[PDB]
């Protein structure tokens, strides 16, 4: 079972992309 | 999983040092003023000095950059330094993201984009092949054999898998491809707004990729209980097959659905964090792979018995046509190789991504290969297409 | 035994000998007259309109 | 229209009774194998099962041994019927070469069955019966197979040939020549869709119907594997 | 001996019939029908589909009411269908599983089957005590029965495989006459519309015309060269067609004692299984083994339409007595009905 | 109308060479797989030869393999069975039969009397 596993990693990555993007917004403006 | 934590910790830290700023009496010296740049609050220092104030605690990686600070200087007029357009500049680099973690994130971003392009281009022309197989199958003379009804209601399951995985993919794209303007818009984004559509498409995807493995189980068990018995099957048992293919995934999805609805309400339900009782969604797939791999070897322990008694009229077809069917018959029993021990738990590194690439690639072209092998190279449906072409070439 | 079965064939050929065979053109014109005279009531020669047809 | 309404309701009720009975016996028509049993003549087909139809069952699967022993001997019209049958049991008389020479006639009849247009998809069980009268006319030689067959003198006893205990190797040579003579016709023409399952009849029937049952199980399994494009 | 002289005088008598036939063969329809406006394209469609059987369907027959078609299959069933509404009226089982023909009486009162059990079982429809069962089992043949037709409710004339057509008497239960004279097996027979006489094709390429009143043979037509599977009369009584296994149909005359036409085409290679005329008789509808039943023109000798349908051979092709529909029994348990 | 003549024949010496020629009339001879069947006086029929449509597939009874030859003339509607090196046990009448269906590979004409498509034969006998 990978399709339930790959998007479990494509989600647990993608919020960490957003969190570092969220700091980067308040890094600047 | 982490963005909501960062958001609530930002709210708590902002209110906490709002309260702390509420308890500062004004001195009489030239101090730069009661300031805050909405993520880094500080005590107020005299002008033309910098501040060795700690960088804030609400960060996700704060407990690993905990012994760092932030250095900002208010200039000669009791006012801070300015950016390009008067913006507050900070030297927050000491507890910023480390310069190689953004690089390994760039590498896994390219890996995820490559895998996404691969499985979407697998599933999309898989959909375009299974729909042609269905419109061939349910429009001809052989449209209801009890053999061929399970193939039609298997291709329906493969379409239900593919056109749901590339829809939860699209919603994961759409939810994460917007500009974060202000706190109110991203608070409406973080609250349960249009993420209910994400949650129900997630339970749609978890229904699809469990109904498909239970349907490969029923496509196995039909062929197993078709060969043991001497006579033809008396009752087709198609109520039992339709039940054990499309009702057992319901009774395996909705316990997981209410557990993810009540016990771990993560933002959109594709985050399978805390994978205790995600095992309730991977135990039927372990069952519907093991108990048709057993009958997959039990079918070759008789196919090599049937290719050995007679049909010796072709030399070296005893190997060619006892492997040209063993490549074919994985419609059902792929991926025992990297899953029967290698679980999503205790698998790290490039072994994990190799298993993901293997199972993702083969299960993204599996529907294409099943539709081709069972509606375009089956010589019966070949001849039944040739007869309709004879009927259409007269007018 | 051989004559008992062979006489039964040649007697039937003797009975089929004296048959007044009307010429093929006359029977052809007879068949033509029948087929042209019965060509209105035939439901396969013309297609029947959907009212009278008891199937569709 | 109420008379037409009760007409329609009564006719649909008759439809429901008929369709329920047709399901209840389609469930047994799909379960009973049929087995057309034909032979040349002076063969001994009655030691198998024990005006023409007979039926039996072993291991909870049924058979209908449709003998045709009442009809004529011009078979080209009533054997178009038996193509829905599973396994045309063709019991020959292997020991009818002293007087007509029925072996060559049985070979030509088998070839004519095999190359039919409608008997394509029906496999054939083959029973070389008259095993007992076979052994004596080859050691004594009151009629020679090699007189009626050229390749009998230049035939080799096959290496995979099992012997029955207490039997001469020349008798095994003769019966294996007959079996390979039938199998030459069986494999020279089309053998993807139907097969021949040669056998040798013994004095009891409890193994004979077991041979018929295992070979019909083989024909069913090859039919299903042929449907799924495996073999 | 003295037995040798009979064969040469049989040949001389056949020579007299031969040149007498060529004496009355002074013209042909193939020039006469050229002035006739042809029917051109004819296309028909499957109207109802009757999926109730289990094994192959071997023979069907319309009733004379042109609403109820009986059909007969190897599963042991004789299902009395209904063309208007797709409703099985009686699923009467059979002892002999190997039915080879069926029959519908003109009064709608009895049907009759009969196959390899040599017995033409006549089934009764008017038993008001509930279900319907056999009345009489006519058994006087040795070979199989291939086609049986009803004259009225009292006498049925049946073909056979043991070379002898017979005229049976239902109430008595024995053969009235015996139409001996054929050499090979006898496949089909069709009654003239005046029901005084009947033709009977066989497996020696010979369509003997009989006379049921005198109980003798009258005329023997030979224009074919393989075994004749099926024949059917013209609706006027002065013609009949013969579809044999050399993939051609031939129209004859009972008043010229010869053939009149050859409905041979080159693309068809396997022979006719059944053949029957239209209502008026302009359309000769043949049923073939290459899964398509052609619709010939009975006078211009050209395919005016090829029907679609089955995935096995057709087996029978009955046209309604008022000509409203055409049904095609085939070897895949199906009965497509065609207007 | 089928008509099968069996020309030639007579009485031969043991070892002679006789060409039995079957003259056919009434059908397209090139379509039907012919044969040549005999019956010894005292027993049933037994099938001796055949030939295919074009002339390719040829078989024999194994007792007469090679001693007789068989050939068809599609342009003359004629079927030649030329015998060589005869034997005392080959006294029979030789019917030129024909398999009944056009464009087929199988046939059922070895069987007993009242077969349709089978000429009157030619009684052949070897000398003493």
């Amino acid at each position: 079972h990978s399709q339930g596993t790959f998007t479990s990693d494509y989600s647990k990555y993608l919020d960490s992309r957003r969190a570092q993007d969220f700091v980067q917004w308040l890094m600047n403006t | 999983q982490v963005m909501d934590f960062l958001f609530e910790k930002w709210k708590l830290y902002g209110d906490q040092c709002h309260h702390n700023l509420s308890l500062l009496p004004p001195p009489t010296e030239l101090v730069c003023n009661r300031t805050f740049d909405k993520y880094s609050c500080w005590p107020d220092t005299p002008a033309n000095t910098t501040a060795n104030i700690s960088c804030p605690w609400y960060l996700p990686w704060h407990h690993k950059v905990q012994h760092r600070f932030v250095f900002k200087r208010c200039g000669p007029d009791g006012q801070w330094v300015r950016g390009p357009r008067g913006q507050p500049w900070r030297d927050a680099s000491q507890c910023q993201m480390d310069g190689e973690e953004i690089e390994v994130q760039k590498e896994v971003a390219k890996m995820y984009s490559s895998f996404q392009v691969m499985y979407t281009v697998g599933y999309s022309l898989s959909l375009g092949a299974l729909l042609l197989a269905l419109a061939i199958l349910g429009g001809l003379s052989k449209l209801h054999c009890t053999r061929n009804a399970i193939h039609a209601n298997l291709f329906a399951s493969f379409v239900l898998k593919a056109s749901s995985v590339l829809v939860i993919d699209g919603l994961l794209r759409t939810r994460y491809s917007q500009k974060i303007g202000d706190d109110l818009s991203v608070s409406t984004w973080l609250s349960d707004g249009a993420v209910a559509g994400c949650r129900v498409a997630a339970v749609f995807m978890q229904y699809g990729i469990v109904a498909n493995y239970c349907w490969l189980l029923v496509e196995g068990l039909y062929l197993h209980n078709l060969l043991g018995l001497a006579t033809l099957p008396e009752r087709s048992f198609f109520s039992l097959y339709l039940g054990i293919g499309w009702g057992a995934p319901m009774l395996f999805v909705v316990p997981w659905a209410v557990v993810k609805c009540l016990f771990e309400n993560v933002q959109c339900w594709t985050s399978n964090d805390n994978m205790g009782f995600w095992w309730i969604l991977r135990f039927p797939v372990f069952l519907a792979i093991l108990i048709n791999f057993f009958i997959f070897v039990r079918i070759v322990q008789l196919l090599v018995a049937k290719l050995r008694a007679r049909q010796m009229h072709h030399t070296d077809y005893k190997f060619r046509l006892a492997k040209s069917t063993l490549t074919l018959i994985p419609l059902l029993g792929v991926h025992e190789v990297v899953f029967a021990f290698v679980t999503d738990e205790h698998a790290q590194g490039t072994l994990r991504s190799a298993k993901l690439f293997f199972d993702l690639f083969l299960s993204s072209f599996q529907g294409l290969l099943v539709a081709v092998l069972y509606c375009f190279l089956n010589k019966e449906v070949q001849s039944e297409l040739r007869r309709r072409w004879h009927r259409w070439r007269l007018g | 035994a051989s004559i008992a079965q062979a006489r039964k064939l040649v007697e039937q050929l003797k009975m089929e000998a004296n048959i007044d065979r009307i010429k093929v053109s006359k029977a052809a014109a007879d068949l033509m007259a029948y087929c042209e005279a019965h060509a209105k009531e035939d439901p396969l020669l013309t297609p029947v309109p959907a009212s009278e047809n008891p199937f569709r | 229209t109420e008379d037409q309404r009760n007409e329609e309701k009564a006719q649909r009720e008759a439809n429901k009774k008929i369709e329920k009975q047709l399901q209840k016996d389609k469930q047994v028509y799909r379960a009973t194998h049929r087995l057309l049993l034909l032979g040349a003549g002076e063969s001994g087909k009655n030691t198998i099962v024990k005006i023409f139809e007979t039926k039996f069952q072993v291991d909870k699967v049924n058979f209908h041994m449709f003998d045709v022993g009442a009809q004529r001997d011009e078979r080209r019209k009533w054997i178009q019927c038996f193509n829905d049958v599973t396994a045309i049991i063709f019991v020959v008389a292997s020991s009818s070469y002293n007087m007509t020479n029925r072996l060559q006639a049985a070979l030509k009849l088998f070839d004519s069955i095999w190359n039919n247009k409608w008997l394509r998809d029906t496999s054939v069980i083959l029973f070389l019966n008259k095993q007992d009268l076979l052994a004596e006319k080859v050691l004594a030689g009151k009629s020679k197979i090699e007189d009626y067959f050229p390749e009998f003198a230049r035939y080799t006893t096959p290496e995979d040939a099992t012997p029955e205990p207490g039997e001469d190797p020349r008798v095994t040579r003769a019966k294996y020549f007959i079996r390979d003579e039938f199998l030459r016709i069986s494999t020279a023409s089309g053998d993807g869709r139907h097969y021949c399952y040669p056998h040798f009849t013994c004095a009891v029937d409890t193994e004979n119907i077991r041979r018929v049952f295992n070979d019909c199980r083989d024909i069913i399994q090859r039919m299903h594997l042929r449907q799924y494009e495996l073999l | 001996s003295e037995l040798d002289q009979l064969r040469q005088e049989a040949e001389q008598l056949k020579n007299q019939i031969r040149d007498a036939r060529k004496a009355c063969a002074d013209a042909t329809l193939s020039q006469i029908t050229n002035n006739i406006d042809p029917v051109g394209r004819i296309q028909m469609r499957t109207r109802r589909t009757l999926r109730g059987h289990l094994a192959k369907i071997y023979a069907m027959h319309w009733g004379t009411d042109s609403r109820l078609l009986v059909s007969a299959s190897q599963d042991g069933k004789l299902i009395i269908w209904d063309s208007y509404t797709t409703n099985k009226v009686h699923a009467i089982p059979l002892r002999s599983s190997w039915v080879m023909t069926c029959a519908y009486a003109p009064s709608g009162n009895y049907v009759a089957c009969g196959g390899l059990d040599n017995i033409c079982s006549i089934y009764n429809l008017k038993t008001r005590e509930g279900n319907v069962r056999v009345s009489r089992e006519l058994a006087g043949h040795t070979g199989y029965l291939s086609c049986c037709r009803f004259l009225d409710d009292n006498q049925i004339v049946t073909s056979s495989g043991d070379t002898t057509c017979a005229l049976w008497d239902i109430e008595t239960g024995q053969q009235t006459t015996t139409f001996t004279g054929h050499t090979g097996d006898v496949m089909s027979l069709s009654l003239a519309p005046d029901t005084r006489l009947f033709v009977s094709g066989a497996c020696d390429a010979s369509a003997k015309l009989w006379d049921v009143r005198e109980g003798m043979c009258r005329q023997t037509f030979t224009g074919h060269e393989s075994d004749i599977n099926a024949i059917c009369f013209f609706p006027n009584g002065n013609a009949f067609a013969t579809g044999s296994d050399d993939a051609t149909c031939r129209l004859f005359d009972l008043r010229a004692d010869q053939e009149l036409m050859t409905y041979s085409h080159d693309n068809i290679i396997c022979g006719i299984t059944s053949v029957s005329f239209s209502k008026s008789g302009r359309l000769l509808l043949a049923g073939y083994d290459d899964f398509n039943c052609n619709v010939w023109d009975a006078l211009k000798a050209d395919r005016a339409g090829v029907l679609a349908g089955h995935d096995n051979r057709v087996s029978c092709l009955g046209v309604t007595d008022d000509g409203m529909a055409v049904a095609t029994g085939s070897w895949d348990s199906f009965l497509k009905i065609w207007n | 109308q089928v008509q099968l003549q069996e020309s030639g024949g007579g009485l031969v010496q043991p070892g002679g060479s006789l060409r039995l020629s079957c003259a056919a009339s009434g059908f397209t001879f090139s379509n039907y797989k012919m044969n040549w069947v005999r019956q010894a006086p005292g027993k049933g029929l037994e099938w001796v030869s055949d030939i295919s449509q074009s002339g390719a597939s040829i078989s024999y009874t194994g007792s007469v393999k090679g001693r007789f030859t068989i050939s068809r003339d599609n342009a003359k509607n004629t079927l030649y069975l030329q015998m060589n090196s005869l034997k005392p046990e080959d006294t029979a009448v030789y019917y030129c039969a024909r398999c009944p269906a056009p464009f087929t590979r199988d046939c059922f004409d070895v069987t007993s009397t009242t077969y349709a498509y089978r000429g009157q034969g030619t009684q052949v006998t070897v000398s003493s």
